[PDB]
């Protein structure tokens, strides 16, 4: 059982949270607003922290100290970046995965050792088939 | 070397005005088209309208290895990014950033961005000094692990009528400067603390509790 | 006694967060309906949406004689008003204000509003320190007419290898604290200023030129 | 094959560059010219500056001779509008739209507009 | 059946005011929180604050198959979407939309959204009428391929029967000094209805 | 003579685009700095950023006696002013204005500002036509006191000569399946879109007879 | 029969002096909280025509256009003068440059700036 | 003669400036933006300072030191207040007159010894008639 911390319980966010919880992992879902947790499915044993991921007092509340994986998965790159940097350099989380929208930004994450999931990078694969 | 001020409405103005007056070169990089035009007209600097977090905009500003980038945005998540972007991708050694959340000061230090003293901390120290004037209130924090506090000598206080030599202060504490009625008094041994006087103190955190217990 | 934070977007939040954590009572008075609702949800304070300069709004906030009004607006002309309004019409003795233009710090003092250290000044001091690290850079200014500067020591400096007693500093200057490699050193007579040691100095303005000429 | 890419943005221009390097005739339409900085050195295609919501712009792209139209601006409604003109006004056989809101995906396909949705793409990776 | 007015600041207000006065039911769906509150207070309708293009918002408004959705947004790309969304996903048969770009009128027709006469067209027709008052200026265009022009000379002192007008043209109504004159044969501001393929000759005559 | 378009966001753009295409000279006077810059770049007109109600701005635009000022603002109280200011202080004879409140159309006419057909009226006429398609719905109103309307029925299978319409009514044009039919006497209506021009003092009877 | 438009700072002062003087007053205002006196009060936007009809300017001896907006006050006045043929129409006009176009439509004007130049004349001497 | 400093060359502002200049007084007109000075008349010998009256560097530029009268006459009360306070307490100008919109604010000006011209207060007079 991994201790997964998912930041941002959104469209893409909560999907990670549900696949994680159903796989018997201990999940912590952090989100800017509570109504986002509606996306968290019925069968979900994890805990949820409401709070701004840019605030430090929120990052402490997640217990990233005991985390195996931190997913920075909000709709903001800089936020996701900040989340990751705290995870990597402030809580020394071994695995930190960030959702990065702007493909140009991907580099500065990996230059800090933050694995990245970029939708645009993922799409270029599928858009290649359409020719 | 130019001072790249990366956005921050009004404070960004007065910094730019300050830097220019200090005969420096200033690049203002702001995302507010309206404020950019106001700056352009008032300040004699280079105003680049655009998002400081965009590599392209920073390229347009021509941020050089030796430039000093000052990030003044209200969003720490952005600041830390704009910082790393300037530091890693542009090789800027000297970065100064505003850090809004006092909690976030640490990670900024850890990353090697130099930070301005946190506003809300100063405000809190100033406000708490006004509410409780007769208790050792912290000024501006020095090096990590050494605070710079200050206390006012109360008439009914034990410290009044005591020699500075005779005062038993802990090893890692220094009664730096006495200020008697808006006049600096260099604390010699035979110096005696009088009523209505203001003693500034530098003490290490691991000795602050005892320093206050003795002085107050 | 409550702490009335009168508007200022993000810095107003972190101050409110700070005050509440210090077990104080907070009234946030902000004119941004959007930000007011965000505060209401996050901060456990009293959020009054409205213009702080309006007597009516201040009446609604119930600003009392003993309350501490903190004015954090980016407009000094507003701040000074909100201050005077709070001070004269409501009898608030304790007022803390942000002052944006360093030039405006004086009139705020003259009026008897206590002010937080000017941000743009600090930023300027920090930036100028980074550009010229081997010159006496001013920290946070103490009482009116006494500055609190700091100098690093160069391997090629005259001060290196000199006794602190043997150093001929002017009458109104104090070598307050030496900081050798992130460790506070209490300056005794037989203390020798070593190359690399960071010496903090408190000096009166009428003696700053000579103190620098000697120590640097 | 004559590709018309609308919106020369982050994701936009990446399509434009892969297309041009593959020896396709490209037309890149964008709201503002500074976006075309994102198109690389080796690029033989033409660029139309203009609002893709204006009809006069859509005529200027020569979608008439297009094999593929990519509606790839940051706006769904704009991308939708671009696609509708491509499909129903210039009868372009292949029209691909970048759709952000996954709920909107349906109404595109119901008009026969192929869609690339980032959220739909992400649910795949977030599964892992 | 209710009239769903989907956003458009001030014109949206006066339409809502009009609809309500015509004893209809009105749902105002506007994205401007400020304007929504102003409406709520003034107009006696249902004000749903939110983006009309969002399926969820439309669900909240309860847009039914028989409702008449009126899209009044300044963005045609949005209008066409809000239209298709209401038409395909909600089954609204009756959709009225503002279309800003006169160029875009066609695609809206092609899609089967019924459109209000284009403002900028009317404005242009009105302005051009003022600049050149003595030339056949087009009023409001009728069915696709039939324009409704008006003119205020050789024609003076001629019988309406004697006037040789083309086959697909009708001198609909004469207006002598703010009075309608029914054009008989022996009749000597004339409004004209003519098909485009005969407009040039009708004006020449 | 130039066409002075005095502010109105998007509709102001497309009008300017139209005027320019009609080889006219256009002065756009708009108070939105952002939109002014957008215009400047797109439209090949003179863009003066500023308040149209300010004499100074109008002086900068150089509004001449012969110019045609088009006021397109959403605020009628402003429009009427911008109009009077242009009319009295600048001597502009030709003024076209948008009038938002249908109620306000009258005072604008009384003042001698010529007005574009009211949008919300047209919208209402169009919407009401869609809700009730089988009832005489008004098109675009002609001269003050003469409306231009359009409409199992009794009228089917009747000669246009045999139809007893009131004196101040004219069955202007029949439109059979998207084709204009010039209404002669021996013209017969069939189960046909007939456009009608009638004076208000005879509208009630014209409709009663046509249905 | 006085009709005062805008029940504001300056507005309501007119309304009170009028009502206390035994005149029949009608106070029109954009929002009700302004009304904070035997006269009647109409809530409504003075730029809307339906509001102007609701005031009964038809039976009015005096219409005071006294909102904070010049264009609004102008519009109010023009309706009073040309649509309800009110003999006396008085407008509060802020921008002194606008005063002219009011009087060129026969609308008496009270301008604060014009009033002030009188008092500011004393201070210099 | 008098050395008058008028802040804000606006509608009401410049009217003061013109009456002053024509009366043979030495005038200084400070304004946020230059295009405001179009309002000042042909016959005007005074000097004009462009600048933000809220900035201190602007207040120094006006030479309030040599001023007999400062008129704080911008459209902003707080600005006019700030201007006045600097005039009174920082440049010790004997006569400072402020244009104050909000009548409730009038008090806090006079409590600092700043004479005030309030339009609402002026209007209540006329609205009495
Ligand atoms: N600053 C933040 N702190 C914590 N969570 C955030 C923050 N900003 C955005 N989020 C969450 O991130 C999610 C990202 O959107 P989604 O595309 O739906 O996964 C949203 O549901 C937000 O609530
Ligand atoms: N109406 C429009 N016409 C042309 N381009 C547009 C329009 N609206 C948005 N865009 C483009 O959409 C692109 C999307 O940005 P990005 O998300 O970085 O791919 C931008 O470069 C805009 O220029
Ligand atoms: N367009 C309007 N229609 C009706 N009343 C208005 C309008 N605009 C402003 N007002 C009112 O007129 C008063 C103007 O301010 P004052 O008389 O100085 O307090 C305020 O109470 C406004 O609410
Ligand atoms: N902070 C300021 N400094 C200098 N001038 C100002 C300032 N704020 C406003 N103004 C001027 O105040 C005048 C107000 O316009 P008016 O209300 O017509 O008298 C304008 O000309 C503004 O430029």
């Amino acid at each position: 059982s991994k201790y997964i911390v998912i930041f941002g319980c959104g469209r893409l966010g909560s999907l990670i949270a549900n696949l994680a919880s159903s796989s018997g992992h201990s999940v912590v879902v952090v989100d800017k607003n509570e109504y986002a947790f509606h996306r968290l499915n019925s069968e979900f044993s994890g805990f949820t922290v409401v709070g701004d991921a840019a605030e430090f007092e929120t990052l402490k509340e997640c217990g990233m100290e005991k985390a195996d994986m931190v997913f920075a998965f909000t709709n903001d790159d800089s936020t996701n970046f900040f989340i990751s940097m705290n995870a990597r350099y402030m809580f020394n989380v071994e695995n930190v995965i960030a959702r990065v929208y702007d493909p140009e930004k991907i580099k500065i994450f990996e230059e800090n050792g933050i694995k990245t999931i970029c939708p645009a990078v993922l799409m270029i694969e599928k858009v290649k088939e359409f020719i | 070397m130019k001072v790249i001020i990366i956005g921050g409405e009004t404070t960004a103005y007065y910094l730019a005005r300050s830097m220019l007056s200090r005969k420096y070169g200033v690049v203002i990089i702001n995302k507010d088209r309206e404020l950019c035009e106001e700056f352009a007209k008032k300040l004699k600097a280079t105003i680049i309208h655009g998002d400081g977090s965009h590599k392209e905009i920073l390229r347009d500003a021509e941020v050089s290895k030796n430039d000093v980038v000052v990030i003044l945005t209200p969003r720490d998540e952005v600041n830390l990014f704009i910082a790393q972007l300037v530091m890693k991708d542009f090789g800027v050694k000297r970065v100064v950033s505003l850090v809004n959340d006092p909690g976030n000061m640490e990670i900024f230090k850890k990353m090697g961005i130099t930070t301005v003293l946190n506003l809300t901390t100063l405000i809190t120290n100033t406000v708490e000094a006004l509410i409780f004037p007769d208790e050792f209130s912290s000024i501006i924090p020095l090096e990590q692990g050494i605070e710079f506090l200050s206390v006012n000598v109360e008439e009914d206080s034990p410290v009044v009528g005591k020699k500075l030599k005779d005062l038993p202060l802990p090893r890692d504490s220094i009664i730096a400067a006495i200020v008697r009625g808006g006049v600096l008094v260099v604390p010699r041994g035979d110096t005696e603390i009088l009523s209505g006087d203001k003693l500034y103190v530098i003490v290490s955190a691991e000795a602050k509790e005892t320093v206050e217990e003795t002085l107050l």
